[PDB]
RNA sequence: UAGUCGGGUGAUUAGCCAGACUCUAACUUAUUGAACGUAU
């Protein structure tokens, strides 16, 4: 019934120790910096050991609805499925959102769980205290009223999918009536179609629907809208689409892989680059499997089986 | 670390400078300096650099009379046409403030640019009470995008918007640091508007700065009218030295380049000189075959001379290593190109400027139809006669 | 339309311009310059002729240089008739270099 | 000047060096510094200060260092508003003091 | 015209050879967490 007994049973512990620990579950975090691929840093925060266990346990007791058009953080699927759906259409459009994780707060969640078009679970009114202390971070020590959703915590992916449920539900049903295809990854939106002058209308529709559902809280980033066609470059989440209507690793990456094999032929390569080359060939086999059949023709199968792990 | 080497050996610019600073704290220095300096001579004898520099796109949200707008620009020339009250001046004002963040960071480490006013630039009936401006630049295949945003909230409101300026500091540091060890040529930026028309007098001088040192060329360059009172002082300094009868140039060569450009562009001036036999120093010109001092010229003559003379001095000081200094990189903005000009001069101004300065990007506006009569049709943009802040994209005829 | 208004304990001037209401520092240069000529000339005549049924019907001489400054083609076609209709007894001397302005004046005046 | 500005108001600012007159004409470092040290009895025996500037267009920049001087002036200003104390004097007399005296002292102000 | 896709030689991130395409209109990105491919 109540969450405290449920957690105490699943963790196999006495329930008074759960309520004693949860008093200050916010502030139990570590903070650090990671480098960008060109120049500068990105800032990350991760929850302390043992609070991880309570989060993993909580997501066993309950479940929440997800729409089919979502592609991230779901089991069995991956980025190839997202790229494959658009591959038959000659016109393309893309868009993006401001501050997707930090923009979510308890007031958004408690509205969405109540007003839903689908079968959300019931809860005890007094358990809401413990639910808020499990799910949210307090970044500033004195401004104790700030609570936000962190990207680095095991439960956040599921909650971020649930909050989008009605937005995905409506926009997909609208696109079907006009011959337009829609999919969504973590925070990318992608649209495509095979007839002209239909895509020009779409950006205006999104901006009305966002303020209708969320008010001021989430918004479209105006600086990132892009249009393309069969006459220019096209790619989706790192995968290129060629003029023969098939997926590709792109010419520039293919030529760089050829160079590393030629260094290995004459024994010039060393252990770091040898490890890196094996990792790339393991990935390349999943997306463009005909490439390996040409590499063991330009080079002997004898050399290729020696290189392979 | 190995990640930066795999990028740098592929021709990426920002990874090479990152290794140079980290390892200095010579392979990586030459890669930085050659990207900036390589070029060749075309079949017409004109020098062309391998990597160009220009603006690609602009966007405006709740700014003066515009709710939302987008525009795309050409690499060589662009011209805007309309009547009173359509936003022509308000576009050039937004670009000029954006360029000021580059100029401030070539002169000093960690400098500061200009702001938007919280009293008059916000739209009068917008419900959310804040405003935004956004841009994108290009600098060859080593880096294909550089973004910037400026913003501000209305007076007396409770919540403040922030600007995003860091990508402009990152590029300007490369030009500033490489130039101190060895030397390079540098880019030019300028604005001219309707504050150019003013009277002339001799009894004047500035006790601030020195007029013969290289970094004086950036002084007051985005102010709206040029410092023509600094041109006269510099031209007299060249005379007093040359009268006492690598690749840098002597004062005798620098003096000769400037005089040739002035006589070539202005239709009715044919010679110029300094003289000082009477006890004092004067500048003389030949005009309609007669001989006069600068204060006797008409307003239509003085304004056109004043524009051409100030641009040539800045070009000559900033590019010390070229054979013909008038061929460097830069961006120039000009509002109301036909102010004080007779109809027979109006129809030929633009093509003379494009002949004398071959590598600059020009952005220009007007409200008269004669000026267009030689221009191609991809260079032109125009507003709807029907508009009331509804037209969300500017387009060609 | 034009009127006087008060905000934050200070008085200021408002105008209605093509459909909306603004302060004087928000007008374009072609709008301000044309307003500035007409407003100055009207005051001086109202102060000098206190005993006419319409103060603007008195006498004098006015000089103007470059009539076409900051005006687009459709306005510079008609400015002369509107001035001469508003000040019936003044003598005017005027100069120009644009042939559109002349396209509505008789040959004796040139 | 940095002590005087901080006794009168919170924040505030002193005077600074001039880039076209004060830097030595031929020094290859291209920057200049001035440095000082005060004493205020056995409990506060040292207070250092530096003022600095450099030429335009260099790879790096020099700033001033003034925090230890701001800290002492705040103690004098904060204690005096609760219960009154005595305060220090600073003055300069130059060759320009010798000038004529104007007998018409008509000016009045409060 | 100029941009964009990529089959083949080439001690190979270059250069060169062959064949294609156009709605005003691409700019390659981030772990120790989540999901996926390959080892163990
Ligand atoms: N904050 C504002 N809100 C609404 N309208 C404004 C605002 N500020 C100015 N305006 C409008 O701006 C217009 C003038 O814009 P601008 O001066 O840039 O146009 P312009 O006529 O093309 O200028 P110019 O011809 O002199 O170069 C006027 O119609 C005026 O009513
Ligand atoms: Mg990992």
């Amino acid at each position: 019934m109540s969450v405290i007994r449920g957690l105490a049973a699943v963790l196999r512990q006495s329930d008074s120790d759960i309520s004693a620990f949860l008093v200050t579950a916010p502030r139990k975090y570590k903070v650090y910096k990671i480098p960008k691929r060109t120049t500068g840093f990105r800032v990350i925060a991760q929850p302390a050991k043992g609070l991880k266990d309570i989060q993993r346990a909580f997501v066993q007791l309950y479940s929440l609805p997800v729409h089919d058009a979502s592609m991230a953080y779901m089991k069995g699927k991956g980025i190839r499925d997202n790229a494959a759906a658009h591959a038959g259409n000659q016109y393309l459009l893309k868009a993006d959102l401001e501050d997707f994780f930090n923009s979510i707060t308890p007031a958004i969640f408690w509205r969405c769980i109540e007003m839903s078009s689908a079968q959300t679970p019931q809860f005890e009114p007094q358990d809401k205290l413990f639910i808020e202390k499990i799910l949210f971070w307090q970044p500033i020590k004195r401004r104790k009223t700030k609570l936000i959703l962190s990207v680095g915590a095991p439960s956040s992916p599921v909650i971020s999918n649930f909050c989008m449920y009605e937005f995905d539900n409506r926009i997909h049903a609208a696109c079907k009536k006009v011959e337009i295809t829609y999919t969504r990854y973590a925070d990318d939106l992608t649209f495509s179609s095979n007839i002209p002058d239909v895509l020009k209308a779409v950006p205006s529709t999104l901006e009305v629907l966002l303020k209708d559902l969320f008010g001021s809280a989430l918004r479209l980033n105006h600086s990132k809208t892009v249009f393309s066609s069969k006459a220019h470059n096209r790619h989706v989440t790192g995968i290129t689409i060629n003029n023969e209507e098939t997926l590709s690793l792109g010419r520039d990456r293919k030529r760089f892989i050829k160079h590393l094999i030629n260094q290995y032929k004459y024994g010039l390569l060393d252990n770091e680059d040898k490890a890196y080359l094996i990792g790339l060939l393991a990935f390349a086999s999943h997306i463009e499997p005909s490439f390996i059949t040409r590499m063991n023709e330009k080079y002997s199968l004898e050399l290729m089986e020696r290189l392979r792990g | 670390t190995k990640q930066y080497e795999r990028k740098a050996k592929g021709g990426n610019l920002l990874s090479a400078f990152e290794l140079y600073q980290r390892n200095s704290d010579g392979e990586w220095f030459e890669m930085c300096r050659d990207y900036i300096q390589d070029g060749h001579v075309d079949e017409s004898g004109i020098f062309r650099p391998d990597n160009a520099f220009y603006l690609r796109r602009l966007t405006l949200k709740d700014f003066r009379r515009f709710s939302l707008l987008e525009i795309k620009l050409e690499e060589d020339l662009t011209v805007i046409i309309g009547n009173n009250g359509k936003g022509k001046t308000s576009i050039l004002y937004a670009i000029a403030k954006t360029l000021s963040w580059f100029v401030a960071n070539i002169l000093k480490e960690g400098g500061s640019g200009q702001r938007l006013s919280e009293m008059t630039d916000i739209k009068n009936d917008a419900e959310d009470r804040y405003s935004d401006v956004s841009s994108t630049f290009f600098f060859g295949k080593g880096l294909k995008s550089v973004p910037i945003r400026l913003s501000r909230s209305a007076l007396g409101t409770a919540e403040r918007r922030d600007s995003e300026v860091k990508p402009a500091k990152d590029l300007a540091d490369i030009w500033r640091v490489i130039n101190e060890v060895n030397t390079i040529n540098l880019p030019t930026f300028a604005l001219y508007n309707v504050e150019r028309s003013q009277p002339f007098n001799r009894n004047i001088k500035d006790n601030t700065g020195r007029r013969e040192e290289r970094f004086d060329a950036y002084s007051q360059t985005l102010g709206g009218a040029g410092r023509f009172d600094h041109f006269v002082e510099w031209y007299i300094y060249l005379h007093k030295r040359t009268v006492s009868d690598s690749r840098v140039l002597t004062e005798s060569v620098q003096k000769s380049i400037v005089e040739k450009a002035i006589c070539s562009v202005v239709p009715s001036i044919s010679n110029i000189w300094v003289e000082m036999i009477t006890g004092s120093d004067l500048v003389k010109v030949t005009n309609d075959g007669h001989d006069v001092t600068i204060d006797q010229l008409s307003d239509g003559q003085r304004v056109f001379l004043s524009l051409v003379a100030d641009l040539a001095r800045r070009m000559v000081m900033l590019n010390p290593l070229l054979e013909n200094p008038l061929e460097g990189r830069g961006i120039v903005l000009i509002d109301e190109i036909e102010l004080h000009l007779h109809p027979k001069w109006q129809q030929e101004v633009i093509l003379n400027l494009r002949s004398a300065f071959p590598n600059i990007q020009f952005i220009i506006t007007t409200h008269s139809p004669i000026v267009l009569s030689t221009i191609e049709k991809r260079c032109i943009r125009e507003f709807e006669p029907n508009d009331d802040g509804d037209q969300s994209f500017l387009d060609s005829p």
